[PDB]
RNA sequence: UAAUAGCGCCGCAAUUCAUGCUGCUUGCAGCCUCUGAAUUUUGUUAAAUGAGGGUUAGUUUGACUGCAGUCUUGCUUUCUGACCCUGGUAGCUGCUCACCCUGAUGCUGCUGUCAAUAGACAGGAUAGGUGCGCUCCCAGCAAUAAGGGCGCGGAUGUACUGCUGUAGUGGCUACUGAAUCACCCCCGAUCAAGGGGGAACCCGGGUUGAAAGGAGAAGUCAUUUAAUAA
């Protein structure tokens, strides 16, 4: 999981205001940071079957938050996808 | 009659690495030739209807793949190994599917036919006695009885009077006076409905999957799933089912179906050596215990005897039949050809060891080849016949071999073996003309000094099943079971039963027609559980877990095979019969042997 | 302190016969000295089973020829012995927790010493409960079965381990500590390789624990762990 400094850095950059501890844009940015660091380890230690459980949860949570934001506000959804480099 | 023996093969890296590269490259057309039939082939449903693969189709898919830029680097015998394996994969899978289709139809007839006594009265518009009288007429006509009654129901509808034929069939081809409980009938008719449902859920089976060593689909899916967003729950789960899949680490084995495509020799150091057709640069050294060495010396003696005799003796009687070359998985770190272990598994027909046994195979093949030639009676067909006629003349020229008189047993003395859940075996030796039991054995006698091993097997199954549960909750790789102990116990009983059959000069060993006990129990316990937890499906599954699990762990097919193998190596005939539903384990064994004796005519 | 009960095994006490023991009537009479089946009972320095994790190309189960002489290979497994350990730091990573109640196929349970903090040090497979074990039972913990209660911010169009967080417990990779044995001791080789020196006993030769083998490929179902979904 992320360092303390790394979370604080990510919430301050995706949060719309000093009040955002966990808007849908902050929650997807923290799952995205985790997934990138986890793909770099799980492709190397292919035998680590306890980390595949962690990845498949963490990707599935991101997709639900994105589908919710798509219907709620397509402009916020489009800007979030750009800023996270997703397709 | 056949057995498999084995040795590890040793050879310097360059040879164990070159062979690995050919098998990692061969393993791939073993997958592309399944896909060329899995989805590509248009006729596939005609094969599923017939239950058999056409004898040339895999070769006709492989021949143009021999020049493929991906597959072209391999010897002519490695392509025949590919064609062999893919032929056997589908020739098995289609034959599994056909018997399931036949069972589903063969019970769909019965679910339509199985009626309550009140339904027979309504459907006939007549009395249940009129039905008993017509059932008595049908038995009088009939006198394969069960088959004849199913034929007489298919044909001959006879103004719905075939309802009386269904009355015979549900009563086990016999007349019955009693009128049945509709609750017992409801359980009975429900078991048939459950078996129909489960057969369809099984018949919808997966296609054969090849050993993809590349991880390419898995790596592509990983980078897809982590960098992109799925458009559907079905797509997000499709990536999960791929990412959870464990990939294979070993290529398919080479199969050498011609015994002469292995060449044997003796090394300067006195050790035995082998080489394969198309790999004749790569000499390998045999390493095996002296408990098995006598076959590997016999391989070389069979070969030298033919070569010393200007090919006038045939490998139609060579002790080696076919070889399967396989990489057994090693442990720790290293390149695959330094980590794994080349092992050569030789199929051997054990009755070729002796001269008296070789003469059986000479007569068996000489009769089969004579018939084949007379059935053929083409261009290359003319050369196939010359090869068969030349085998038929050469097979008469004998190898110098060990002599041992054949076993002979008394045609009236039989060993009955009774299998069950609590007693894996129990034995009665019957003189069938005296109607006299010569001896009985229970398990405590039937493996003597080893009787502690049954208690060990039950402790080990229970202990290890709990440890596997605890280990899975922690994602530990430690996953172990009593399978090799159960295999040893089934072999101890197989030796003791045949030693007992030899002791009393028995003419045969009798084994029960157990059939598919696992599926039968699974439907009986479900039809019952549905009456005790209606609507609560989780409670229905929990109803008798330990009984259903003990039936799925019951090794009856492996004990039946272990006895068959050891009996046929000794020369004792195997016979079969219905095992009684009631009586003690001894009475079951007694009546089983007497039933198999009564079935002689 | 506690663990009374339930369930599975292990013998021990009997009772009933036989697949056994004496006869000739080759099928009866007779009993339980053995060897075995069935039921019941029992937990008496009775007897018998008895899963903390690991270690040897180990020994014996082998082939051929008339029980004697030749040849012998180190494969895949099951036991019995014996010995060793109860681990070390260097990264990567999963899960779990605002705080409470219920407490799960949940974790933990040995001897001695110092602390009496939660942990070190030295011993060790006798290691909570019984003759021996359990998903059962007792004791402590319980966030990491599950359900319910419920505080304050963000979000609030159905998403919300998403906040209250530095520890707990795992997984994996690299290096490393001990045993690398089959009567002990010593020097080595692990796709190979053996050699040297002793103790004890039997009648200068042996002995110094035994067993099993049909394998590959594909498909399926049984519970049981994880993820996902309505």
């Amino acid at each position: 999981s992320l360092s303390t400094e790394a979370t604080a850095k990510i919430v301050s950059e995706f949060g719309r205001d000093a009040n955002d501890t966990g808007s849908t844009e902050v929650q997807v940015a923290l799952l995205t940071a985790q997934i990138n660091h986890l793909q770099g380890h799980f492709a190397e230690h292919k035998k680590d079957h306890h980390s595949r459980r962690g990845l498949l949860r963490m990707v599935s949570q991101r997709r639900k938050l994105l589908d919710y934001l798509k219907r709620k506000d397509v402009a916020r959804y489009t800007q979030l996808i750009e800023r996270l480099g997703l397709r | 009659s056949q057995i498999t023996i084995q040795a590890r093969l040793i050879s310097f890296e360059s040879n164990r690495q070159q062979l690995w590269k050919l098998m990692a490259d061969l393993n791939t057309p073993l997958i592309n030739e399944l896909l060329c039939q899995l989805g590509q082939h248009p006729d596939f449903e005609k094969w599923q209807q017939k239950g058999k693969l056409p004898s040339t189709v895999v070769s006709q898919l492989c021949q143009p793949l021999k020049t493929d830029p991906r597959f072209a680097g391999q010897p002519s015998r490695l392509y025949m190994s590919a064609i062999h394996i893919v032929d056997y994969i589908y020739k098995s899978w289609l034959a599994i599917q056909k018997r399931l289709q036949q069972q589903l139809d063969g019970k769909t007839r019965w679910l339509e036919m199985l009626n309550s006594d009140a339904e027979l009265v309504e459907l006939s518009g007549d009395t249940l006695e009129a039905i008993r009288v017509k059932a008595a007429e049908i038995l009088a006509i009939a006198m394969s009885l069960s088959k004849t009654l199913f034929d007489a129901y298919q044909e001959t509808e006879d103004i719905k009077s075939r309802s009386a034929i269904s009355y015979l069939l549900k009563n086990g081809c016999k007349l019955t006076d009693k009128e049945e409980d509709s609750e017992k009938f409801a359980k009975r008719r429900r078991q048939v409905e459950i078996q129909i449902q489960r057969l369809t859920e099984k018949l919808i089976s997966r296609m054969p999957k090849g050993r993809d060593l590349t991880n390419a689909k898995w790596l592509e899916t990983l980078l897809t799933a982590t960098t992109t967003v799925a458009e559907d729950n079905a797509q997000a789960k499709r990536w999960q089912d791929i990412l959870l899949t464990r990939s294979s680490s070993l290529p398919f084995p080479l199969v050498f179906e011609t015994n002469e495509d292995m060449v044997w020799s003796k090394n300067q150091k006195g050790r035995l050596c082998v080489h394969f057709n198309g790999l004749s640069d790569l000499i390998f050294e045999v390493y095996c215990g002296n408990r098995q060495l006598h076959w590997f010396q016999r391989f070389l003696e069979d070969q030298q005897t033919k070569r010393k005799s200007k090919n006038q003796h045939s490998s139609g009687l060579f002790t080696l039949r076919n070889g399967h070359l396989v990489w057994l998985e090693g442990e720790g770190k290293g390149e695959p050809w330094n980590l794994h272990h080349l092992t050569l598994y030789c199929c051997v027909d054990n009755r070729l060891w002796t001269e008296e046994g070789t003469e059986i195979v000479r007569q068996e093949k000489a009769d089969e080849i004579t018939k084949f030639i007379t059935n053929m009676k083409s261009d290359t067909q003319q050369a196939l016949i010359q090869r068969k006629q030349s085998t038929l003349t050469r097979i008469n020229n004998s190898f110098e071999r060990p002599s041992q008189p054949l076993y002979q047993g008394q045609s009236h003395i039989l060993v009955g073996v009774s299998l069950g859940l609590e007693k894996p075996a129990t034995v009665a030796v019957v003189d069938a003309i005296a109607n006299k039991v010569l001896a009985y054995r229970s398990i405590k006698q039937l493996l003597g000094d080893n009787y502690e091993l049954l208690n060990r097997q039950r402790r080990q199954q229970q202990y290890l099943s709990h440890e596997r549960h605890k280990a899975q909750k922690n994602f530990s790789p430690n996953q172990f079971g009593a399978s090799e102990l159960g295999q040893h116990i089934d072999r101890l009983l197989a030796k003791a039963i045949v030693a007992l059959a030899r002791t009393y000069k028995a003419g045969s060993i009798v084994l029960p027609k157990l059939g598919d006990m696992r599926e039968v129990v699974q439907s009986e316990i479900q039809a019952i559980a549905e009456q005790k937890f209606p609507g609560y499906i989780e409670g229905q599954q929990k109803y008798a877990k330990q009984y259903r699990v003990n039936v799925h762990r019951w090794s009856y097919g492996r004990l039946i095979q272990s006895i068959q193998s050891k009996a046929a190596q000794t020369g004792i005939v195997i016979e079969e019969g219905k095992q009684p539903i009631r009586g003690s384990p001894h009475d079951k064994a007694k009546e089983l042997a007497l039933s198999a004796y009564n079935l002689r005519l």
